[PDB]
């Protein structure tokens, strides 16, 4: 009973295939959970190498053979865009949920009954977060523990203390007036020719191309920055004429005639320089994005003017807010309205290249995080960590409530769900038990990666009880129980909230798959 | 066909190592079981290291040497045999220095023989004496075998049996203080009764059956006679049988058969004895005189079995019955009883004397429970033998191994040369003993074994071993896991001597 | 790492081989648990068919291909020798104990830790059994509930009332004044030519060989029983003589003189018959085991004696203790002191053979249960059910305590183990949980064989909670909870007691198996 070029698993083998894929994907990502976890390599085939523990990069950039596992890979892309963390632990709970469901499905239980238990435990699990969430006011010490909790899971425990104070202050630099935090206010710049621990913050923007001339000021303590988008190089005839030459010499005359289009405007830069506070103890800067001839760079440098060239559109918008000068699309209509103001503008010198820095701005409402590293892959590694550390502090401030870590919520929610009977049917009690034992994979895996026994660590933290609200978690260094609040180990509320809603939805839908049909594969 | 070169030593190592990997988990009170597939599809779930290797077939001659050396251990000491093979396999498992470093075996053997003299000295340092006069200490010592056995309900009974029994055989006046449990402590079972009825007979019990009722049933002053010759007609020098066809010659050969058997019996009864014990058999005509004399008929008693009788009742051995002087009388004997105790006759010639020998009476409710009590009591007699021969105990539970290993590692610092590397490797091999005790309990091996070595560095090395039941660390002063010294020294020598042997093999040759 | 002509399983896969065998043997025997369970056939190969649910017969008589599974079969033999019941439930708990242990062993847990939990769960489960047992007095109303509970698991729910009253009355006849009981006092006979429901009791005893003469009495309402073991057929010359003859007739004439030793002893029999109440309305019976001459039988037959010959050792044994007649090994010492007495003694004629019955005795201390059926295997099936029913009533009478059935004890003990914190070791509770889930296989299998949902039945009986002693079981006809003590379902105390001692020891020893080696296989 079948047609040619068609195949379908009518029995429960479709679940055994999907359940086997989740177990395989569980065993892969469980080794990179936490700081003690191992790293995964990402070979692009062409020879590039990239190391990272972030589950989203191991699911978005990497390729997976199993078709069913690619569905869960797309889920991590959704989990990353909403919260920014919890993609690895999301896959572990799905595998352990499906593992416990297979134990009961083999006993003749329908899949739909198990999904009803997850929906009941999930609603109870969400209420437990509201009871244990600590609405501590955001301060420096609290965010240090949060950023440390996020950055330690992506570095070698050496860049954590270095990157922690930088990531914390980056948000605080843009966090004020109770405004929604925007990550577009912080730009991430990379630099070679230095080690990894040299990462530090820059109060202002940083540009790739800088002043290239001997007669330039190495540092400008103050200047009226002029924003412009006009090229001061050889351009086409802008008047009702054209280029007509008879020889190489007559062609050179057209260059002299065409260069007059810029020579009248290069002196215009000298005019507004002398005009707006051209006396002593003053300065002037040009940030014209388009190209500039070496003549104009040579001319203006004699007047003591730092002129830049070949910048990006995004940098020009940030530069205007830092300085205040509006972009002039034509030098003919020059005025002081196109000027701004800034503090120390120096040039950072590397072994080969050099970069422009506009530090000490007045009101930029934006900063830059200067990353430095010796290798190319190490720059992409640290960049992925800072982006995860920034979203961690963003969620902590956007959502002022935080929760403990170290699997303390999972150990607590597991005991809470066990002490909770259904209200729709009795057989949902089995699905609640599967949800309880599924959450314990996180404190189980953290004991494995730290090199401790899986069963001894969980039994200690689960046996620890008292006549008061008490938290308890896994100590990755000692393996003994640990109160996360007494050490500074905190997670976000939206991460754990979206985790329960994400795992329940996907573990549900995977269990509702009754048959797998090939659509002409 | 044959083996030559480096393939031999590396091959002997894998064979000895493989035999030890079988019984790695058969160590300690939480020993693991093994499944032996019989050829007929059956299974035996034993957990005894001696029984496992006895039933396994081995092709390599190196394995036969390891097994045959373990059997020699069982005859001398019924305990610690599993530790010999594990240590011998771990000492040989370090093939880095053997072949990969291209060291000669003489360099390795010189280091293994140097460590053995150091291991022996260190064990005597951490030893401790025992007051053998106080039986309470020997009870705690002998409980190492009674523990986890059915005889725990009568644990004190087994100690008093084995303790007092070996003390009778122990003839300390000869200087060396030799003990012979096989000869001077012959054990015989008695159906009937229960485990509590088990006791020690202060004499020699012969399992001879009662052929006729005309025998002494109860006596207060026995008189036992001893002789090696048979009570039968004197045959020729050869074994030629007497073939006769003439009836007249029958009465002549018959009269010679009756008179000589008659005259020999007349001299035996002249002393008025109560039982005639002969080494050889006794024919039917000879028994007709024993039943007429109202004395018990006994035969088939070995030499040593008869030597103990002459020390018990005071009898005297004679070549033939004709030379029986008045000295051959068992005066002072306690009693002669041939009572049928439990559907089986038993000859009791007990007395109030200790003739450097005894006999253990194993009472019980059934043959299954009797055999359980039997094998459990032999080990207790051997532990009493090992303690009484050298009353010095060493801390068990892997403490003596880690204590000795710290001495070599600290002593190897002053060992200038290439021998320091294998000398230290022997120390790390001793750690396998607590490595298996911790593996069986389920606790983490690296975490506890690491802390275990640190305790021996700082704290005293005489304590802080391992608890096989709980898995945690414990002092042997707080837990009576104290084992004898003679068992550990012979266990350490046999492991090094065995490893030195297989390392000295370089060519497995065939020929006769 | 192995020698030639052998094999060794070094890693933990050797343990999985033993777990797979027990799981397979579990799925074989689970279909024949309880009355609604299916039956298994035993094809001997020669051509004999046999149907039975007794797990001891499905393991002892059925040879098992797998080597590991044959070990558990030997335990079912040992289990049947002590209590005679629970062999099937023993294997199902062993299969589930090892099943639950594999879930934790796969997580890196050592077997020795799980076995220590079973030893703790056993003691807790053994103490709880002391509280649930009912020490009421054993009456006919109670033993009927025990016999019905034991017999319905071996018959088609039609021979229940038939064999129940026979199995109960057979026991009450052989115990009074708190005397020790012995089932050997009851003889089990089998006869054909009647339907299966023709089973009934026999107060006396059945004998194989009957009388052989036309003038015999078909029934003797009263007689003195004369036990004998002398051959009344032609015997050799009893004096120191030989065969001094000259022809065949002279040899035959000496046989007459040889018969004088026997023929005169027949007169001694007739003498004591006429002396010991040889009057009207009286009788006399001889039960001589040896043969009797045809001519000598003519003498006793005309005197109204019902003689018997060529009896078995078992018949003479029960005939002595029942009737009291002492065996006379020689008619020279014939005397009336060796004579017994009995009531009705008759020979019921069947279609093919006949058997002598000696019913209506005062207190013979021995009875007989006459089974009747059309087939051979049906008689063997009923013989096994009666022996299992008698031993069940024996245990309830000897061990005056009984426990509820239908998995009510297993459900209660499992709830007690879960409500029991660790006391020997922290990780030991994982084995206690495995022991708890193992006990629930009994009500689970009863729901399967009855055709109901495995999960709905177990969840309903688990939800039954109150502020009082409440023990519910599986209703095979309804599926709902059911107080086993109310409806009349009672199990023995030694059966559940030996299950915990047998299940733990074997499940422990199989877990401690580290390697599987060939001993020259
Ligand atoms: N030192 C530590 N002690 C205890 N728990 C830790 C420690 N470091 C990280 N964790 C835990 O590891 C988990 C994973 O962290 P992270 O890598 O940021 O998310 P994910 O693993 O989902 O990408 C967190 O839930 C956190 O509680
Ligand atoms: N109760 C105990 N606690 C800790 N260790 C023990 C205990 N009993 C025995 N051992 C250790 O187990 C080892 C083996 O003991 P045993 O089984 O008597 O000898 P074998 O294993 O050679 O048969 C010994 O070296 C001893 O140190
Ligand atoms: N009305 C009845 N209702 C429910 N369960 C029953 C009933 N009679 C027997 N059982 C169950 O059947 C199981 C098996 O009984 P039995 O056949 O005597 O033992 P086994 O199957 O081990 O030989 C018992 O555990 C008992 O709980």
């Amino acid at each position: 009973t079948l047609n040619p070029k068609a195949e379908v698993a009518r029995a429960q083998a479709a679940l055994a295939v999907n359940i086997s894929a989740a177990r395989g994907l569980q065993d892969v990502l469980r080794t990179n959970l936490g700081p003690k976890g191992t790293m995964k390599m990402l070979v692009s085939g062409a020879g590039d190498i990239k190391l990272t523990k972030d589950g989203n990069v191991l699911l978005h950039e990497m390729q997976i053979q199993h078709p069913t596992a690619s569905l869960i890979a797309k889920v991590a892309t959704a989990q990353d865009d909403i919260t920014g963390d919890g993609t690895t632990s999301n896959v572990l709970i799905i595998g352990e949920l499906l593992k416990q469901a297979d134990l009961y499905i083999s006993e003749g239980l329908h899949p739909r009954i198990i999904t009803e238990g997850f929906e009941a435990a999930k609603e109870k699990a969400l209420q437990f977060l509201e009871e244990v969430k600590v609405s501590r006011e955001m301060d420096r010490e609290t965010l240090i523990d949060v950023a440390r909790t996020s950055l330690r899971t992506k570095v070698h425990a050496e860049l954590a203390d270095v990157l922690t104070e930088a990531v914390v202050d980056s948000i605080l630099a843009i966090k004020k007036q109770d405004e929604p935090i925007d990550l577009f206010m912080i730009e991430i710049m990379e630099m070679k020719h230095k080690s990894e621990t040299d990462t530090s913050l820059i109060r202002g923007l940083v540009l790739d191309h800088g002043a290239r001339h001997p007669d330039m000021k190495k540092r400008v303590e103050d200047a009226y920055i002029l924003t412009c988008n006009v090229s001061l190089e050889y351009e086409k005839t802008e008047v009702n004429s054209g280029f007509f030459y008879k020889s190489a010499e007559e062609r050179e005359k057209l260059v002299k005639a065409e260069r007059k289009f810029i020579e009248d405007r290069v002196k215009k830069i000298i005019e507004l320089k002398r005009k707006v506070c051209g006396d002593s103890d003053k300065g002037f800067v040009v940030i014209n994005q388009k190209g500039i001839d070496p003549f104009s760079l040579d001319a203006l440098s004699k007047e003591g003017i730092v002129a830049l060239r070949r910048a990006k559109r995004r940098n020009m918008e940030r530069l205007t807010l830092a300085c205040g000068g509006v972009a002039l699309n034509s030098f003919d209509d020059l005025s002081p309205d196109c000027l701004g103001h800034a503090g120390l503008v120096y040039e950072y010198t590397l072994g080969e290249e050099k970069f422009t820095f506009i530090e000490k701005c007045n009101n930029p409402r934006s900063v830059t995080l200067l990353i430095k590293g010796p290798n190319k892959h190490t720059l992409t590694q640290i960049k992925d960590a800072v982006r995860d550390g920034l979203r961690a502090v963003k969620n902590a401030i956007d959502d002022g409530c935080v929760v403990p870590g170290a699997g303390a919520v999972e150990v607590a929610m597991a005991e809470a769900l066990i002490k909770h009977k259904p209200s729709v049917k009795g057989r949902a009690q089995l699905g609640v038990q599967a949800f309880a034992d599924a959450l314990l994979i996180i404190p189980k895996v953290l004991a494995q990666n730290s090199g401790f026994d899986l069963q001894e660590t969980l039994v200690k933290i689960q046996a620890e009880h008292s006549e008061s609200g008490q938290l308890v978690g896994v100590d990755l260094n000692t393996g003994e129980p640990m109160v996360a609040a007494e050490v500074g180990v905190w997670d976000n509320y939206c991460v754990k909230k979206q985790l329960l809603h994400s795992c329940t939805v996907i573990a549900t839908n995977i269990l509702l798959v009754d048959e797998i049909m090939r659509a002409g594969m | 066909k044959r083996e030559s070169g480096r393939k031999v030593q590396s091959g002997n190592i894998n064979a000895a190592k493989t035999i030890a990997d079988i019984i790695r988990t058969c160590l300690g009170p939480k020993s693991m079981m093994k499944m032996l597939l019989d050829p007929m599809g059956g299974i035996v779930m034993t957990n005894d290291g001696n029984a496992i290797l006895r039933e396994i077939q081995v092709q390599h001659p190196a394995a036969k040497s390891m097994i045959e050396i373990s059997r020699t251990q069982d005859e001398e000491v019924g305990d610690g045999t599993t530790s010999v093979i594990i240590l011998a396999g771990e000492m040989l498992s370090v093939a880095e220095h053997f072949l990969e470093q291209q060291m000669h075996p003489t360099v390795v053997i010189s280091a293994y023989r140097k460590a053995l003299d150091d291991m022996i000295s260190t064990l005597k340092k951490i030893s401790i004496p025992v007051d053998i006069s106080d039986s309470d200490m020997m009870l705690n010592i002998i409980n190492s075998s009674i523990t986890t056995k059915a005889i725990s309900r009568w644990s004190s009974l087994a100690c008093n049996i084995a303790l007092d029994a070996v003390k009778m055989v122990q003839f300390e006046e000869n200087g060396r203080k030799e003990i012979d449990i096989k000869k001077y402590a012959r054990v015989e079972k008695i159906p009937g009764g229960i485990i509590e009825d088990s006791c020690v007979l202060r004499g020699v019990m012969i399992n001879k059956d009662v052929t006729h009722p005309r025998m002494r049933r109860y006596i207060k002053n026995p008189r036992i006679v001893l002789l090696d010759s048979s009570l039968e007609y004197k045959k020729g020098e050869s074994q030629t049988d007497i073939e006769i066809t003439r009836e007249e010659d029958f009465t002549r050969i018959l009269q010679m058969e009756e008179e000589y058997i008659q005259q020999l019996c007349e001299d035996i009864i002249q002393l008025k004895p109560d039982v005639v014990i002969t080494e050889k058999g006794i024919s039917d005509l000879a028994q007709h005189y024993l039943m007429r004399a109202n004395i018990t008929a006994i035969r088939r008693v070995r030499k040593t079995d008869n030597n103990r009788i002459a020390r018990a009742c005071g009898a005297r051995i004679v070549s033939r019955p004709e030379e029986l002087r008045e000295d051959d009388v068992g005066t002072g004997a306690g009693l002669l009883e041939i009572k049928k105790i439990g559907d089986e006759y038993f000859t009791f010639i007990t007395d109030c004397k200790d003739p450097k020998a005894c006999t253990i009476l194993l009472r019980g409710a059934s043959k299954e429970i009797l055999s359980e009590v039997e094998r459990n009591l032999q080990d207790a007699m051997q532990v009493c033998r090992n303690v009484l021969l050298d009353p010095q105990l060493v801390p068990g539970g892997g403490a003596s191994e880690m204590a000795v290993a710290h001495a070599l590692t600290e002593k190897s610092k002053a060992m200038t040369g290439v021998e320091q590397w294998p000398y230290r490797a022997v120390a790390q091999a001793l750690e396998v003993i607590p490595r298996t005790l911790i593996q069986n309990c389920g606790a983490s091996t690296i975490r506890l074994l690491t802390s275990l070595r640190a305790k021996h560095t700082q704290e005293n090395c005489e304590t802080w071993g391992v608890n096989g039941e709980t898995g945690t660390l414990v002092d042997m002063k707080e837990l009576g896991i104290w084992e004898p010294l003679a068992v550990k020294l012979q266990t350490y020598k046999t492991a090094v001597e065995t490893a030195v042997l297989l390392l000295r093999i370089d060519d497995i040759v065939s020929g006769h």
